């Protein structure tokens, strides 16, 4: 399969719920691995733009491509080693960087589809209808859902709106853009961003490219802009059957602040982002990358500089860890807008049986 | 409705009543088992011909049982479940006898508009199912349970009286790489001995036990991480009846400190009626167990209670044999086990 | 010379700072000690009645007695080895049961007195005036203050009362007794007890000795107790530089409960008990004692049953530990009754520099 273990950075006395590293620079790859998967892995390893929603879509696309490239062998049948291949791919993905609930759901659906069509139907005719149906699924459980989200937002969001957000959630970006150019309104949109990533920055750039009045924000002082701020969406990633949000960065802090000062916090979601698994704190299941993302003096991303920073083992014990995904709270995100239109996160799994 | 019909046909009613009143019956599980056995006896013997009338009879029996004893909820619950089991089958039968659409599994609008077979074996099977369910809760919990607690964290433990709770703790403690420190409150005029036993067991299990006087909770709360209730029964709007003493105050403290409160129980423990009061449900102990003397102790009117009620608000999760639920959600779980007309007998 | 080492039971893990060990049964000591100090120490160690108020008084009395008995040596002056003796006494006291804040104050006063009349005087003239002075001081800063407090309390009650109580506060006993007898109101008293030392029981006994309408309960038995009932009273030991309630055991929980259930709490204090030692937790310095305070199986104190538990040093991996002095939350108790009638505990050191 390749190379595993033998890597820098200590085990860390504080927080070790999941493993931390893998395969970045390619050598001795197996003679059957599809290049699209490899390229995706390479991307994700040092990714700026994507998070949750587009990733899944990309994965789906890749899978479709693979299916297109695949034909029924003379010896082995259509359902003989496909599942094994899928499993291998999943394992590779895991090794690269842990995944999302939507992805899991998609995998499950794929598995179901594999079972559904019997290994006796014409092979050319089989994948003809398969790729169509997958496309249909994609349209419905993503694009249609996005449309529905947009429409939900439309009825709720007032005449002239100031919207403050965090992240790179593509749906929200789309919504903002819609508000700007399609339906046409005044939009004071403020975005916040952290040290290691530049998601917020990217979003701001995108907004500028569409022509919007934007405020660029950082952690050290959020309050300075609120103390005015009227309506707020958070960086949606995954909901659990408790009624929380496993989400990106110090969104939780922001939510808390919102709760303290006047207004509720609200979130839009897709009716396939939901899990049935549950957790309740920012210790439960941590999403980690390398402590190398914060060695360089900020400004840009690829720089290469000489100064002082660069000690993970050199000096007398130095641990420089962080987190990507944390716990957003329950009592505060009262709003949820999905493929089933409406509801509260207090109603944490009232659509999970309805499906 | 009296025991006029139930004589040389069924006998054990009286025995059940005796067990309830004088407390030879001990622990909700045992009560449930007894009730199951009663139901089995009813089924193997009684004479029917009809179906609605049989249902009515069963309802009456349930009512009588309730009147004989209220604090035994498990008994009631199991009966209700079996009624529900019967009901679905009856409904199915009626459809064939006569010879339908609904957006989901059940309907509000189907209550507005105008709506011999082998049911006995199905009824029999229902009881068996119930028995099986009762058999193991823990072997459907420790997969949602040995997940929440982590290394170098600190647990707070009231009510070491539910046999489930201890087991849950010990399953977590099993792991050779997981570590936690355990604080245990006493609970005095109803729980001391039990608490002591629990502590002893913990010690045996090769883990760091901490014995706490019921007063000294506040001098340690800075380090506290989790809250576990040893409940006996569960109700409509989420909340629980508990296996006695020293839970409420600690829960309140936790709420104040905003330190997470978990509930470990079961769905046989789950009940289909509201605890509109604490007074009608929760019962009191014996004033004799606190203090000696008698003639100066007509003056010493002392108050002490067994069971404890907690409001829906402080508690946040109810991990079951089915899985993790919430105080907001548990109602639907109850509905999934007992039907709409079975609420009121 | 003295005795050290040989300590009972396991030392646990946390809260490992204060003296809790020792001479319970005596075996050889130094040879010029007056035995009244030793007797007092023996009493205090195995005491089940004392609670802040009387200890200091007792100490004062003992000191008076010592002074009365004191003979000035034929050789050296009135204070040469006297200081050494005093130090030894202090050491003995600490070994037995820690010096409280009141005790510290008393010591300070003694030291001041020592400085006041420096070596030049004979015997029966100096100590004649010293003893009288100290008596006068006792009369002033203590008894009269207590009386004042009582009278303040007297007015504080208006029309119709139902109360819940805790603690071996002598002053509180006096208060409640006064209410019962020489005020003849509609005074209802509910009692809360504690396991480490039986104060509640004593209180109840005292009430009975008047013939009071008494309900009785404990730390846990409270949730039903409020189902009309308004007032709540506590008896603090000492207040630090911070304004925090650095008192005995079961108070804080009760206070919290009271706060939750709508009607507030009031505590009583003395105008000498304040300190310049600064702490904000239970862990810093606490009354820690032998786990023998948790051996008895309910009901009474002398019963001794061979039931389920009765071992500690043979129990492999078991940490039985309890605390006696606590640090209650600052904002919780509303009214405080000191020498200047009434005020908020936000005062903290308003009388400390006033001296």
């Amino acid at each position: 399969p390749g190379i595993s273990s033998v890597i820098p950075t200590v085990l860390e006395q504080s927080f070790d719920n999941s493993s931390l590293i893998s395969v970045k620079e390619l050598l001795l790859n197996k003679d059957l691995i599809h290049p699209s998967i490899l390229l995706l892995t390479s991307h994700l390893a040092h990714y700026k733009i994507v998070g949750s929603i587009p990733r899944c879509i990309a994965m789906l696309e890749v899978f479709q491509i693979v299916i297109k490239d695949y034909q029924t062998p003379k010896g082995t049948t259509l359902s003989r080693n496909l599942t094994s291949y899928l499993s291998h791919q999943i394992d590779l993905l895991k090794k690269a960087r842990p995944l999302s609930v939507t992805m899991g759901n998609a995998i499950r659906w794929l598995k179901q589809e594999i079972s559904l069509i019997d290994p006796s139907t014409p092979d050319k005719a089989a994948k003809k209808d398969l790729c169509e149906k997958i496309g249909q699924f994609a349209k419905e459980k993503i694009e249609l859902a996005d449309q529905l989200i947009i429409d939900n937002a439309s009825t709720q969001i007032e005449e002239s709106t100031t919207i403050v957000t965090y992240g790179s959630s593509k749906v929200l970006t789309e919504l903002l853009l819609h508000n700007a150019i399609s339906l046409k309104k005044n939009i004071k949109v403020i975005v916040v961003d952290s040290r290691p990533l530049f998601e917020g920055r990217k979003m701001a750039e995108t907004l500028r490219n569409a022509g919007v009045n934007v405020m660029y924000a950082l952690i050290t002082s959020l309050d300075t802009i609120f103390n005015d701020v009227d309506y707020v969406f958070l960086g949606a990633h995954s909901i659990l059957s408790n009624g929380f949000l496993y989400s990106r960065a110090g969104t939780a802090m922001l939510a808390m602040s919102a709760k303290r000062r006047n207004i509720p916090v609200l979130v839009c979601c897709e009716s396939l982002k939901f899990s049935q698994r549950v957790q309740l704190d920012s210790v439960t299941f941590n999403e980690l990358a390398d402590p190398n993302d914060l060695v360089n003096i900020d400004y840009e991303n690829p720089v290469e500089r000489r100064g002082n920073k660069g000690a993970l083992l050199n000096q007398f014990i130095k641990e420089r860890k962080f987190e990507k995904k944390k716990l957003a709270m329950e009592n505060k995100p009262k709003g949820n807008k999905i493929g089933g239109k409406k509801g509260s996160e207090g109603e944490s799994k009232d659509a999970s049986n309805e499906e | 409705h009296p025991n006029a019909a139930t004589s040389d046909v069924n006998v054990t009613i009286d025995t059940f009543v005796a067990k309830l009143k004088r407390r030879q019956v001990q622990g909700s599980y045992a009560i449930a088992l007894e009730t199951l056995q009663l139901l089995m006896r009813f089924i193997s013997a009684a004479r029917w011909n009809h179906v609605n009338d049989l249902i009515e009879q069963i309802r009456d029996l349930g009512n009588s049982l309730e009147k004989a004893h209220p604090t035994a909820f498990s008994c009631g619950n199991v009966i209700r479940r079996i009624l529900a089991v019967l009901r679905d089958e009856v409904e199915e039968d009626t459809m064939s006898t006569t010879v339908v659409a609904e957006p989901l599994i059940s309907s509000m609008f189907n209550l507005l508009q105008k709506p011999k077979t082998d049911y006995r074996q199905v009824a029999i099977q229902g009881i068996k199912d119930l028995i099986d369910e009762i058999k193991n809760i823990d072997e459907g919990i420790q997969q949602i349970a040995i997940d929440l607690i982590h290394d170098h964290e600190i647990l707070l433990t009231p009510t070491p009286d539910s046999k489930t709770v201890l087991k849950f703790l010990i399953t977590a403690r099993e792991r050779s790489n997981r570590t936690f420190t355990v604080l245990v409150t006493e609970g005095f005029p109803n729980n001391t001995k039990n608490a002591h036993e629990f502590a002893k067991k913990l010690a045996q299990h090769n883990i760091e036990t901490l014995v706490v006087p019921d007063s000294a909770v506040f001098a340690l709360m800075s380090r506290v991480g989790k809250v576990i209730i040893g409940t006996k029964a569960v109700f409509v709007n989420g909340g629980t009846i508990s296996s006695n003493s020293g839970v409420s105050s600690v829960c309140e403290c936790a709420r104040e400190f905003r330190t997470p409160v978990f509930a470990v129980a079961g769905l046989y423990k789950l009940s289909p009626l509201y605890p509109f009061d604490v007074e009608k449900f929760v019962e009191f102990g014996g004033s004799q167990r606190i203090l000696p003397r008698m003639d100066p102790r007509k003056r010493l009117d002392t108050v002490n209670q067994i069971t404890d009620y907690v409001p829906p608000e402080n508690i946040d999760i109810y991990i079951t044999n089915v899985g993790g639920f919430n105080p907001s959600f548990i109602y639907r779980i109850a509905w999934d086990n007992y039907k709409q007309i079975d609420v009121h007998l």
